[PDB]
């Protein structure tokens, strides 16, 4: 199912911009043509109506994405070998700050090459690559150079594959629609075999090298990874069970492998991370489970399941026919699959962000506060963006590919017939949550201002205790020995076990208390999430029609309005709902990251002394100061911003410059959001007049930006400015202290 | 002493600023071995700072009460290098750029589809036009005198 | 399957009483007689509004005027000596 | 190739080349003559 | 196949749906017996019942959450605040009745049942009926507040 | 004095209610 | 109700009547253009004011003009 040489390789189409569209290829009468060229670059569905060609175009771009990712990985690995102090950091991870970037001295920018330890001058990095390299057994820079070379080779291979599968042998449509085979392969081979290979690498390389490192041996005296394979005596000395070979595995005497395959739980006191034996056992079990899961769906040999057969058998007295017809929708529309995958990926990213901080998987990662904060905020933002994109593409599918005549589905029909109740109930829930979550903050502020601290919602006057979460913490703290007999310690130290882990005089992790403030902040999170969901679902559900504009589907997915009639019809399209929900996503993620930062700085992170007294960074003021808006403004925003505003003249002045630059970018966006196109089109007419006077009027007539373009520019600049401000503030605050 | 200012070479605050910067730079040098590359970089930075301060002292700038140089733009001949000469150089360069752009725009105005020559530049024609802007003042003045500069 | 009628537009436009009940009064005649006898004067909407305004104005004002400092902290007044302001000001 | 030369004359590529050469020239000029505040000649 | 959700009264072009939440026999019986749905009874008695029920309710939040909750004057202040709220609600009802209904006009309530049977329209949707309802509501609210205060702070019942 | 204990509630609670009721009746009127 | 007017610069291409979301505009015979037609607005009480007619006029400035005016229950698009 491939075609030989579908499209000739030529430079002819390079010299004719806009060849993908008939209208754009005509020529640039005005300046709107240039903007329209870029906005429709990757909309393959608008270029042609053939599903096979769209699938072939989609298949090739992923190869370019993979090549770009491989180039990025190659650069990251190469910079750590040539412009880094990784070897010096390896001998003292607790007193040296990782750095992998140096700057050329031209205009006085060499001040950014601050001292970081190990006789090195550079920029301190917070991506956590040093911990990953240490956990993999990497010791010298030659291995990093080899990894960079391999990544370059893989990027070249990906680029060649991308060219080949589009210009020499393009698969047919019947190849793409083999969902059962694709699922079987991506489950058994992509995931299970990868987990098995990583488990093997961890067993044979990471474990002995990491044990030698934790023993305190000089990294230059540790035997090379290949010495543990050729010389089984070394492994037998390290692990006696290796002397028996693979015989216990094939005789089901798996108890002999308990030395390097454990079920301990908790953190390693030496490094502050999870035990590597637990990780190896976890990867082995996950590989087995994924290998089993990949033999469910039917193929050329009869045995297995048919996804259509599974779907068609589920229906209920409330839902009618049920899931019949969903198989044909998901195997014919690219947008629905994209929306579902984007939503699932965003949720998974948020879950990963939440899980990484409380269960540190890398050595010397819990005590690196900047890395933890950066990873948390980065992954949360990525998850939010993916979640928004899911709804955007769901609306796109609803507008374009919906067709009840040939693709009828009962479940989709029933949802669209009672959307008013869903929207009204969601509106009521949002209003109730906003009143009963944010209103308690204003009450506390008013009572504090009036001089009545005894009438506030606080731990000392009127308690609002999160009794349900405390019960979960108590249950999980008592899990070992009762409901998890095979475990020695709890999964996390934050459950409330009472034990504290200190590495290098710093607090890695300890139980986290929950009080009245956590109740309020959690309900604030719920309120913001509910409002965002309301906006996106209202946008998706009313994409085709409404009581105001019955024929909204004919106007398309991205149109500005339908005139000033009916009192005003501004921003009625589904695109405008995504444009509006991006702001609320930004708001929710900012509140969440502020909560995380303040809570960790106030109740977890700190230093321990010889007598064992913990002194936190901010002194534990979160409980009594976060219950008012004035407290958030004073003890968090005003107090913690002194690091970034006093960074001039030092190696951290770049963050100080980025603070003001992001301020300017954020403030600059309000011009596009608060104004309209007619004023700017009328203003241009006067500017064109004087150019005509001096014979400098261009033939490409200048036109003001369209309404949609202006809204997009405004939202983009707004988001960029806000995120850059928060990034600069966080990094400047956390690197110094 | 215009507006109560003092020369850089006679200002004590200027020397204090130089000493403070040099002392701040020398503090980080003690953390590294003399043969190490960061020591060489810090030595070069110190030498550059000393050279910059000496050059500022030599050029006859005026310092305020804070030990910072100030610029006089009123037209005094003693300070024609701060504003006048760079201004003339900038005016010449900007006139060159504008004249080249206007000439290129005028040249392609008679073509069948002039908008096509604006997104895809006719490189030989532009290159032949680029060198012409070196004498832009004379051409502009004579075009003004003949009444060609302003569209009718 | 006919849902349109011109001689009967009440059913066509859905003018129905979904939960209205036509059952007789379940209350006791004596209790009902007592309630109509004693609650009658408040059934005049012209006089009820004026009575409510006058009663609310008189009752709210009387309570506030005769309030004791044990209830309102502002009726008690300050109980501590004052402190001088900046630059030695009162 | 005529079509390859045509693609090199498009606005973004030409602008990128011009600005890269310009930035290189300016960086080299500032490297040769650092910390210039007044025109001394 | 058996289906649960049905169009309202068999007419699929009216903007409503019949669901177990709306058309369950228990819920249908419960709602028809509320004083606000007894269209064949004197509005004064229904207003009295509604006022009593709502006035008994309003005492508790004012008493337990008020600024004087931790003093000896908690109950009296809570009862006074509840009475004030009842007075405000009575004023609102009177204003709504004056603004919405005009004297001499017939009732605007529907005169058709769900099964098509004809019935007398409710008299609550007239000026006189609404005035009677408001007076009964005021009387019942004051009486209920007084009863709640008497039970809570005149008889030493072992509450809580 | 004792005047603020009367005029403040009289201006802040009674007069606004009277004005709002009268204005609502006036704007809801029809002929 | 809104006000809709037609001016004698009409060319009678029937583009406005086809874009009308309600039944407001129509075509009548005329003399003065090649097409021998001109538009008309007999049902302006159904006008909503979305101004789709002006988006379809090919004449330099519009031969059909909509002036927003007193709002009714029909011109506000309410289905309460
Ligand atoms: C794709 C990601 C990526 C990114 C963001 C960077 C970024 C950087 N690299 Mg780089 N690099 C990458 C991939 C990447 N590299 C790869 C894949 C390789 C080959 C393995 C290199 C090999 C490399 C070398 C050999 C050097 C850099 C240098 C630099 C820095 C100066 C860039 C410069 O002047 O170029 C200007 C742009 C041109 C096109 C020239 C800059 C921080 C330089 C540096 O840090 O020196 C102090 C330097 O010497 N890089
Ligand atoms: C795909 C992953 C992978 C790969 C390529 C290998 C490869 C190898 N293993 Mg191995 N191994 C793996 C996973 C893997 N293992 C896992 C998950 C376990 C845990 C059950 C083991 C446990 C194991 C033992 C106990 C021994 C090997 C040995 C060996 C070597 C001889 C066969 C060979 C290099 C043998 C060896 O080191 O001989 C030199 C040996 O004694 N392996
Ligand atoms: C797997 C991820 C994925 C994929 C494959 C797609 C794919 C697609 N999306 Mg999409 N989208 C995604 C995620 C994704 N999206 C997410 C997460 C969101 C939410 C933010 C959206 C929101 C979204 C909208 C709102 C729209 C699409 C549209 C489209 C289609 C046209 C794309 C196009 O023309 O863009 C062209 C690409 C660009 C113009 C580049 C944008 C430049 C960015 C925004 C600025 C970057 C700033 C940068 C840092 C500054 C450096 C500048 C430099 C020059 C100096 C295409 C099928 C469009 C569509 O289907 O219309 C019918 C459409 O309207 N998407
Ligand atoms: C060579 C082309 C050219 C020339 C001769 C002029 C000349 C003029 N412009 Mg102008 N302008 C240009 C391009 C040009 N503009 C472009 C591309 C833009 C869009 C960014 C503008 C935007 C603009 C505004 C917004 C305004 C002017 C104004 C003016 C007048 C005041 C003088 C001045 O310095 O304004 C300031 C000039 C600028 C800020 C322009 C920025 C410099 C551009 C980027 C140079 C680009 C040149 C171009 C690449 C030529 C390529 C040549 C190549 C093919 C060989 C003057 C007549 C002002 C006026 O009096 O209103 C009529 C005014 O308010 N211009
Ligand atoms: C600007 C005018 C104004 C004035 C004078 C007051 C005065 C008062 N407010 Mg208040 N308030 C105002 C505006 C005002 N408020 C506004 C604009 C808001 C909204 C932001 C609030 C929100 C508010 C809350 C949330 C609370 C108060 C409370 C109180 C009382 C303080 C506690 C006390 O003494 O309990 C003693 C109270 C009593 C002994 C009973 C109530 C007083 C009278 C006797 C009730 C009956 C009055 C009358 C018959 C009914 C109204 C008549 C009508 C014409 C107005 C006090 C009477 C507190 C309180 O206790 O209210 C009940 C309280 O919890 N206020
Ligand atoms: C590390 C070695 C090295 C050295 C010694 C130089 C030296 C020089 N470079 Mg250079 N350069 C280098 C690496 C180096 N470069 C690299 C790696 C790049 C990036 C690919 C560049 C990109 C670059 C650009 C883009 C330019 C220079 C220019 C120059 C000259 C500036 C003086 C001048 O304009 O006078 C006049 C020139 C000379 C006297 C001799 C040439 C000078 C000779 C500039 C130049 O030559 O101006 C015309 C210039 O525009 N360089
Ligand atoms: C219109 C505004 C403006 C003006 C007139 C200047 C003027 C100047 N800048 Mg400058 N600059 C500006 C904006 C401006 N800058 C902005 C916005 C930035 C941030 C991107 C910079 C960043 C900058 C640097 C990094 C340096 C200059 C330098 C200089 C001096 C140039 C010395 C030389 O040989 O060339 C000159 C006085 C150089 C210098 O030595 O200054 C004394 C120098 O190293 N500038
Ligand atoms: C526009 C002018 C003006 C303004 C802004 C105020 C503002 C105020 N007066 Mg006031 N007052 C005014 C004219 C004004 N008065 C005049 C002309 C008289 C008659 C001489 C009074 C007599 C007066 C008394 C007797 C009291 C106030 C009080 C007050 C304060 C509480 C509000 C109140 O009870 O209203 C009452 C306002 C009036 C009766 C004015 C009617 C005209 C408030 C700051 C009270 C106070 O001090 O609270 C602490 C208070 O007890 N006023
Ligand atoms: C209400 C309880 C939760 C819902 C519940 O009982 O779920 C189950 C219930 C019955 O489902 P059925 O058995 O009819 O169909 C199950 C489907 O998987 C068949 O494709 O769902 C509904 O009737 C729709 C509920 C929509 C959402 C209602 C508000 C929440
Ligand atoms: C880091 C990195 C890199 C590299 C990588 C690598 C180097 C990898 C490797 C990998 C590997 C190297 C893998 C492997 C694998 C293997 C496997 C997967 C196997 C399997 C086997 C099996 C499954 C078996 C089974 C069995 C049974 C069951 C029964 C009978 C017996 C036997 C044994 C046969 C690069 C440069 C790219 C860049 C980026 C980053
Ligand atoms: S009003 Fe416009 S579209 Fe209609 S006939 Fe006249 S010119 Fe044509
Ligand atoms: S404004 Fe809209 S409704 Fe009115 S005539 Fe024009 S198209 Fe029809």
């Amino acid at each position: 199912l491939v075609d030989r040489d579908p499209i000739k390789t030529s430079f002819e189409e390079w010299a004719k911009p806009g060849h993908f569209s008939r209208t754009i290829a005509k020529g640039p009468d005005t300046t709107t043509w240039i903007w329209n060229l870029h906005a429709d670059a990757h909309d393959f569905d608008s270029h042609t109506s053939d599903l096979e060609e769209i699938s072939r175009k989609v298949f090739s771009a992923h190869f370019g994405q993979l090549s770009i990712i491989f180039l990025w990985l190659s650069g990251m690995y190469f910079h750590g070998a040539r412009f880094s102090n990784y070897e010096a950091w390896l001998s003292d991870p607790t007193h040296i700050g990782p750095s992998a970037q140096v700057v050329w001295p031209i205009v006085g920018q060499e001040i950014l090459n601050g001292d970081v330890g190990g006789g090195f001058r550079g920029i301190q990095i917070t991506s956590g690559f040093f911990q990953i390299w240490r956990a993999s057994g990497i010791t010298s820079e030659l291995q990093l150079y080899c990894t960079a070379i391999g990544a370059l080779v893989f990027a070249a291979l990906m680029l060649f594959a991308g060219w080949f599968h589009y210009h020499k042998a393009a698969p047919k449509l019947a190849w793409f629609q083999d969902v059962e085979s694709m699922l079987n392969h991506h489950l058994a081979g992509l995931l299970g075999l990868g987990s098995l290979s990583w488990a093997g690498h961890q067993v044979h390389v990471s474990l002995p090298i990491n044990q030698f490192l934790n023993a305190g041996v000089d990294p230059k005296e540790i035997p090379l990874p290949h010495e543990f394979i050729l010389n089984r005596d070394l492994l037998a000395q390290l692990y006696p069970s290796f002397a028996e070979g693979a015989t216990p595995f094939f005789t089901l005497n798996w108890s002999k492998y308990s030395e390097f395959l454990t079920f301990r739980g908790g953190l390693d006191p030496v490094t502050g991370g999870l035990w590597l034996t637990d990780i190896a056992h976890h990867h082995l079990a996950i590989a087995i489970l994924f290998l089993i899961a990949g033999h469910m769906y039917r193929t050329n040999w009869g045995i297995g399941h048919g996804i259509k057969d599974i779907l068609e058998a589920h229906k209920g007295p409330f839902t009618g026919q049920g899931h019949k017809g969903l198989y044909e929708i998901l195997t014919t529309s690219w947008h629905a699959q994209l929306s579902l995958n984007l939503a699932m990926l965003g949720s998974l990213t948020i879950i990963v962000a939440h899980h990484m901080y409380s269960m540190p998987p890398y050595p010397y990662l819990a005590t690196d506060y900047a890395t933890q904060l950066s990873l948390f905020t980065h992954h949360m933002w990525i998850g939010g963006f993916l979640i928004v994109g899911a709804a955007a593409h769901a609306a796109i599918f609803m507008v374009r590919d919906y067709d009840p005549t040939n693709r009828y589905n009962d479940l989709l029909d029933r949802v669209l017939r009672h959307r008013d109740a869903i929207i009204s109930h969601l509106n009521w829930v949002c209003i109730f949550l906003g009143f009963h979550s944010f209103g308690l903050y204003i009450h506390n502020d008013t009572m504090s201002a009036l001089g009545r601290p005894q009438d506030m919602f606080s731990d000392t006057a009127i308690q609002l205790q999160p009794v349900f979460a405390q019960w979960i913490q108590n249950t999980h703290a008592l899990a070992p020995g009762v409901t998890a007999p095979g475990e020695t310690a709890s999964t996390s130290l934050t459950w409330g076990g009472g034990e504290l882990v200190a590495v290098g005089g710093k607090v890695a992790l300890l139980p986290i208390p929950l009080g009245t403030a956590d109740f309020l902040v959690h309900h604030i999170h719920a309120f913001t999430i509910h409002v965002t969901v309301l906006i996106l679902l209202k946008g998706v559900l009313f994409a085709r029609s409404s009581r105001l504009i019955p024929d909204k589907a004919n106007l398309g997915f991205r149109f500005p309005c339908d005139g000033p009639g009916r009192g005003g019809t501004c921003q009625v399209s589904a695109w405008d709902h995504v444009f509006l929900g991006l702001f609320w996503m930004y708001n929710a993620i900012s509140v969440v990251i502020f909560h995380f930062s303040w809570k960790m700085q106030s109740d977890v992170w700190g230093s321990i002394s010889d007598q064992g007294v913990v002194t936190h960074i901010t002194g534990g003021n979160f409980a009594q100061s976060s219950i008012t808006i004035n407290g958030w403004l004073r003890d968090f925003l005003w107090a913690q911003a002194s690091q970034v505003i006093q960074s001039y003249g030092s190696s951290l002045s770049a963050y100080g410059l980025f603070f003001l630059g992001a301020h300017f970018v954020w403030a600059f966006s309000l011009m596009f959001l608060f104004s309209g196109r007619g004023y700017w089109q009328e203003l241009i007419e006067s500017i064109v007049w004087a150019h005509n006077k001096l014979k400098v009027a261009p033939a490409t007539q200048p036109r003001a930006l369209s309404i949609i373009q202006g809204r997009a520019v405004g939202v983009t600049h707004y988001l960029l400015g806000g995120i850059a401000t928060t990034w600069a503030f966080f990094l400047a605050r956390i690197i110094a202290v | 002493d215009i507006s109560g200012l003092t020369p850089c070479k006679d200002s004590k605050q200027f020397a204090k600023r130089e000493k403070q910067q040099i002392k701040k730079l020398e503090s980080s040098l003690k953390l590294y071995a003399p043969e190490s590359a960061p020591a060489l970089a810090l030595n070069a930075q110190i030498e550059k700072t000393k050279r910059r301060f000496d050059n500022y002292g030599k050029y006859g700038l005026l310092c305020g009460s804070d030990g910072l140089p100030h610029l006089i733009v009123n037209g005094d001949q003693r300070h024609w290098g701060e504003f006048i000469t760079p201004g003339i150089l900038f005016l010449y360069i900007a006139g060159w750029i504008g004249w080249v752009g206007r000439s290129y725009l005028i040249a392609i105005s008679g073509e069948k589809k002039p908008a096509m020559k604006e997104i895809i530049i006719d490189v030989p024609l532009a290159s032949r036009i680029i060198f012409r802007g070196f004498i832009w003042p004379v051409a502009a003045y004579r075009e003004f005198l003949n009444g060609d500069l302003i569209a009718k | 399957s006919v849902y349109f009628d011109l001689e009967d537009l009440g059913n066509t436009t859905g003018q129905w009483d979904v939960y209205g009940s036509d059952a007789p009064s379940p209350y006791n005649p004596l209790q009902s007689k007592f309630f109509e006898t004693f609650a009658a004067p408040f059934t005049k909407r012209g006089l009820l509004l004026k009575f409510l305004i006058l009663g609310g104005g008189s009752l709210l004002t009387y309570v506030s005027a005769n309030s004791t400092g044990d209830v309102l902290p502002i009726k008690r007044g300050p109980q501590e000596p004052p402190k001088l302001g900046p630059r030695g000001k009162l | 190739m005529r079509d390859l030369k045509t693609y090199l004359s498009v606005a973004p590529v030409l602008s990128t080349l011009w600005f890269g050469s310009l930035a290189g020239l300016l960086i080299e000029i500032n490297r040769l003559f650092p910390d210039a505040l007044t025109f001394p000649f | 196949t058996f289906q649960v959700v049905q169009p309202i009264n068999g007419d699929p072009f009216i903007g409503s749906l019949e669901t177990p939440v709306t058309s369950s026999p228990l819920i249908a019986w419960y709602l028809s017996n509320l004083p606000g749905y007894r269209t064949a009874v004197n509005p004064l008695l229904r207003g009295v019942e509604v006022g009593l029920a709502h006035g008994f309710f309003l005492v508790g939040p004012f008493v337990k959450a008020g600024p004087l909750r931790n003093t000896a004057y908690a109950g009296s202040a809570g009862s006074l605040a509840a009475a004030g709220l009842v007075v405000i609600l009575s004023m609102c009802l009177t204003i709504y009745g004056i603004s919405s209904f005009k004297e001499g006009e017939p009732s605007i309530a529907p005169s058709l049942t769900l099964t098509g049977r004809k019935k007398q329209p409710d008299q609550l949707q007239t000026a006189d009926g609404w005035a009677k309802f408001t007076g009964g509501f005021f009387f019942g609210g004051i009486s209920g507040v007084t009863w709640a205060y008497f039970l809570l702070y005149v008889l030493d019942l072992p509450y809580f | 004095n004792n005047l603020p204990s009367i005029f403040v509630p009289l201006v802040g609670l009674v007069f606004p209610a009277i004005a709002m009721a009268s204005l609502f009746l006036h704007i809801q009127k029809n002929k | 109700s809104h006000s809709v007017k037609i001016y004698d610069t009409c060319i009678g291409c029937t583009q406005c009547v086809r874009a009308c979301p309600t039944d407001v505009l129509e075509m009548i015979p005329w003399d003065g253009c090649k097409a021998k037609q001109i538009a008309s607005a007999p049902r302006t009480e159904d006008c909503v004011g979305c101004k789709r007619c002006e988006s379809a006029c090919p004449t330099d400035f519009l031969s059909v003009r909509v002036y927003l005016w007193h709002e009714t229950t029909r011109s506000m698009g309410l289905a309460y």
